[PDB]
């Protein structure tokens, strides 16, 4: 209408908190096939010989697998400790909030001192939901000669040779390393927080979306409350039907779910007798026992090679994850990198993030208007001798009858100036007349 | 009342004492298809 | 409780038998695996022998239900370690035989250690303005 | 195992008379194949 | 029947493989659709 | 089904057990989201476009390569022709 | 008849195994396609 049109622009805001968990890591299955193929039975150990390689080609290719696994969360923990430098002065027990921002549930213990005690209050809240964490795993095989009447399937698949290796970095210290990366961003000298104070960051980062510093410096409080609001949230949604904590869960129920079938496989006939060698061995001499057991054998072995290329497969979609999850932690968190979508949903204005179950989670905070003023606005202005303006991260608008700059993001009327304007020699056509500026 | 036997397969449930509480026709029905395809007495929601 | 009169076997879903009644004497047993394992053995080339881990089994189990062995050992978090020395209070930045958990066994005899690959950057100044 | 076919029927061949006795009674369909077998629910009449 | 499971792991690998492309179409089509907003008055007939 | 005497592979597939299932969104709900994303930058709010009209993105994205203002918006008709040109082309494009 | 049978059903699930590990294999490459997809959605169309 003239020369403007209508847009909805921002008369207020909120920070809103969203959850990722990325997956980096998966349990490190390992299969004695000897053991698997044959469980204690000479006659079959003799026959398996036979079949020469076969389970030196399985141990080979899950000994590669288990190593890529390893390198990969070696490379994720060198990434979250890229560039970190701490003040030695540095106390968690009594350094917890700065500029109104309370990290306390994300910080744990910092430095040898407090021992394995280095997981945050929002970690141990998130492993506290999953049972087969690398703990879970080392407590639950720990109880199977512990002479318990519970016939856990954990055991019953570590004695036919399938078991659950702990990672070489314990969860306990990928937690010390998140903590560490987090308080990192909290005091001077502010190595992951591009070297200036986490607030003026915050501050900063929403004043680039398109909002005046002007609203950002007096509502300092209310942005501060904002943010640590949408943290609690995000730590008060893991006790909903949470879609991190979902995804957290469907990585062990996933694992689970194709250990039980590699161990039903033994239970399966395979067109023998029986599936059982104490069975056959106790029906049959060797001419015939012999010709029974090369089919379970071919069975098994069969088995193994499909659990092991669906290993494989899997194990490619870890590395993928793994190296989404180093990028984010270098462009969401250590940096904000001027990619729009990537660090989460909307406006975002800053990432942080904790150690999880196989994987991180990250935390991504963003700018969220709450409502809206229509107005009408000029994308351009020819001014003065046809010169040509344009606005930075805004629009112009008319108010009071005069020609002023309001901010894309939030709607607050400010004088046209240098600061806020792209200069043209020329006025494109369309732009709006307005021979009394400046 | 009769009815004739046939060899057939079934899916039984044994409670914590070891009686049979329940038990389905695998070949009578596609519900009673789908209870022995996931060895429950009720499936979960999903389309099979 | 479950055994009626003409039941004597008890079975599980996969048809292993878990239990029986005793014909003679009426008596009622649990049947439960007898244990099987590997040997986590941790070898360096510069070495006349090996240092083993028994992942998950405490020592009283191995020398008692296992194995007798003249080396010594210790109950790790992992397991109990044999013919290593337990020095996870010293800690290495760089592991060829690593074990899990952030445990390395080290050679110079074995050493049982910590694995820790990465540290902060210390700096001596004020956190206060 | 032996079992009935589930949504199968059941039969009532119970009959009760009084003093005559039917020819048809012991005819088909009373007199019935056996086959493989039969399952009998079988109602126990407590008089007094 | 006597080799048990490897049809039920044949229909599982297949059952995820498909879940795996269903999610990574909603993520596209949310992608595609995140952030757009238009005005209840435009009309492609008209406006193009 | 339709009785035709076409011994179709796709049907041979399927009576031996060989699928293909639809997708769980049609491409038809498809082509409407990437309908509504081109039309997010025709149009205000322009949501998809930066928050300005597509010309003016246009003239400050080829003005940020290294082109001055002054010939771009002398030469707007031109610059719009030669990107309906580039649209046709691509069209006509499909053909070989 | 069962000699022969079992070797065509050994073929055959063989085969079903081979065409599994193939389609794992290209779905992952589907996945990588689509994430690439979404990522010029993101940082070519909806801005630059
Ligand atoms: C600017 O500088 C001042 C002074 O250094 C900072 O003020 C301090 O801010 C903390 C919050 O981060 C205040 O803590 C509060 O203490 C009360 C108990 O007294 C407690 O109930 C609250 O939950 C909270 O922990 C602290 O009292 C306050 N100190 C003073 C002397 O005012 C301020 O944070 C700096 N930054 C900004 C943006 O203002
Ligand atoms: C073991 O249990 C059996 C079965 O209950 C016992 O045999 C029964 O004993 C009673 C009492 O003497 C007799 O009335 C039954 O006829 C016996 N036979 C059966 C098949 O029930 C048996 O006595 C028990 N033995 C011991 C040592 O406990
Ligand atoms: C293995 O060595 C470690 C390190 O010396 C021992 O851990 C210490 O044990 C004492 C006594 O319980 C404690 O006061 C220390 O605080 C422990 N230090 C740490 C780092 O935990 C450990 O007890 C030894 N274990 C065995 C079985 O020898
Ligand atoms: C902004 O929204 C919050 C929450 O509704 C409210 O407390 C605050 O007063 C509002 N401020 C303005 C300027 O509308
Ligand atoms: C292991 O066994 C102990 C003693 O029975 C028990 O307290 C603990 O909860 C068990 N843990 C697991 C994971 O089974
Ligand atoms: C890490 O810190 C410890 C304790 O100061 C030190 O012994 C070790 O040499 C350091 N390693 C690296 C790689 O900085
Ligand atoms: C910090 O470390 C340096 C080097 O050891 C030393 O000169 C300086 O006095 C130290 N300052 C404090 C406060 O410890």
């Amino acid at each position: 209408v003239g020369g403007l049109y209508e847009i909805k622009i921002p008369t207020n805001f909120t920070i809103v908190g969203q959850e990722e968990f990325i997956q980096t890591n998966s349990p490190k299955v390992t299969i004695d096939c000897s053991l698997f193929v044959c469980s204690n039975y000479a006659a079959c150990h003799d026959l398996l010989s036979e079949y020469g390689t076969f389970c030196d080609n399985i141990n080979s290719i899950l000994d590669e697998v288990n190593g890529l696994l390893d390198t990969t969360q070696l490379h994720v923990a060198d990434t979250l400790m890229q560039g970190v430098t701490l003040s030695s002065n540095l106390n968690t027990n009594l350094h917890f909030d700065v500029d109104n921002i309370n990290f306390k549930s994300l910080v744990g213990c910092l430095g040898p001192h407090c021992g394995s005690s280095s997981r945050s209050f929002f970690e141990d809240l998130l492993f506290d939901k999953v049972k087969l964490s690398d703990v879970g795993f080392v407590e639950a095989y720990n109880n199977c000669t512990g002479g318990s009447e519970i016939r856990d399937l954990l055991c019953v698949q570590s004695f036919n040779g399938i078991k659950v290796l702990p990672p070489i970095l314990s969860e306990s210290q990928i937690s010390g390393y998140t903590t560490a990366a987090t308080v990192a961003a909290m005091f001077p000298p502010w190595s992951a927080a591009a070297g200036i104070p986490f607030s003026l960051n915050v501050q900063y980062r929403i004043n680039g979306l398109g909002v005046t510093m002007d609203v950002l410096n007096k509502n300092q409080k209310l942005i501060a409350t904002a943010f640590n609001n949408a943290l609690l949230s995000i730590q008060n949604g893991f006790s909903a039907p949470n879609s991190a904590l979902a995804k957290i869960q469907s990585v062990v129920n996933s694992n689970a779910q194709a250990l039980n079938s590699l161990l039903q496989q033994l239970f399966n006939k395979f067109g023998a007798i029986s599936s059982s060698l104490q069975e056959i061995l106790s029906r049959l001499d060797p001419p015939e026992a012999q010709v029974q057991i090369d089919r379970l054998i071919n069975g098994r072995l069969t088995a193994l090679n499909a659990y092991v290329s669906q290993q494989l497969s899997d194990i490619s979609l870890v590395k993928f994850g793994a190296a989404l999850a180093m990028e984010k932690v270098n462009e969401c968190v250590k940096s904000q990198s001027p990619r729009i979508n990537f660090c989460g949903n909307g406006n975002h204005i800053l990432s942080l993030v904790q150690n999880a179950p196989y994987g991180l989670l990250f935390m991504h905070f963003s700018y969220k208007p709450i409502s809206f003023k229509t107005v009408l606005v000029s994308p351009g202005l020819c001014i003065s001798g046809d010169v040509g303006i344009a606005p930075k991260q805004g629009y112009f608008i008319k108010h009071n009858d005069h020609w002023m700059f309001t901010g894309s993001s939030y709607y607050y009327p400010e004088p046209i100036s240098d600061k806020n304007v792209v200069f043209m020699n020329t006025c494109s056509v369309n732009f709006t007349k307005a021979p009394l500026v400046y | 009342w009769v009815t004739p036997l046939s060899k057939r397969q079934y899916l039984l449930k044994f409670d914590n004492r070891g009686v049979i509480t329940n038990a389905v026709d695998c070949s009578s029905s596609f519900f009673s298809e789908i209870q022995c395809k996931t060895k429950s007495l009720l499936p979960n929601t999903g389309v099979y | 409780v479950y055994y009626n009169s003409w039941q004597n076997l008890l079975y599980d879903s996969n048809g292993n038998i878990i239990g029986f009644k005793d014909f003679v004497t009426n008596k009622t047993y649990n049947i439960f695996p007898c244990y099987a394992g590997r040997v986590s053995a941790a070898f360096h080339q510069n070495a006349s022998s090996l240092a083993l881990l028994y992942r998950n089994l405490k020592c009283s189990y191995v020398l008692n239900n296992i194995s007798l062995t003249t080396q010594p050992y210790f109950d790790s978090y992992l397991g109990c370690v044999f013919n290593a020395d337990n020095l996870t209070d010293y800690s290495v930045s760089s592991c060829a035989l690593r074990m899990g958990s952030g445990f390395c066994v080290d050679y110079n005899s074995y050493r049982f250690v910590t694995f820790e690959p990465f540290n902060v950057s210390f700096v001596n100044d004020s956190i206060e303005s | 195992g032996y079992f009935p076919k589930s949504g199968a029927n059941f039969r009532d061949l119970s009959l009760k008379g009084t003093t005559y006795l039917s020819t048809l009674w012991y005819q088909k369909p009373f007199l019935s194949d056996f086959n493989n077998g039969i399952f009998s629910r079988v109602k126990n009449t407590k008089l007094y």
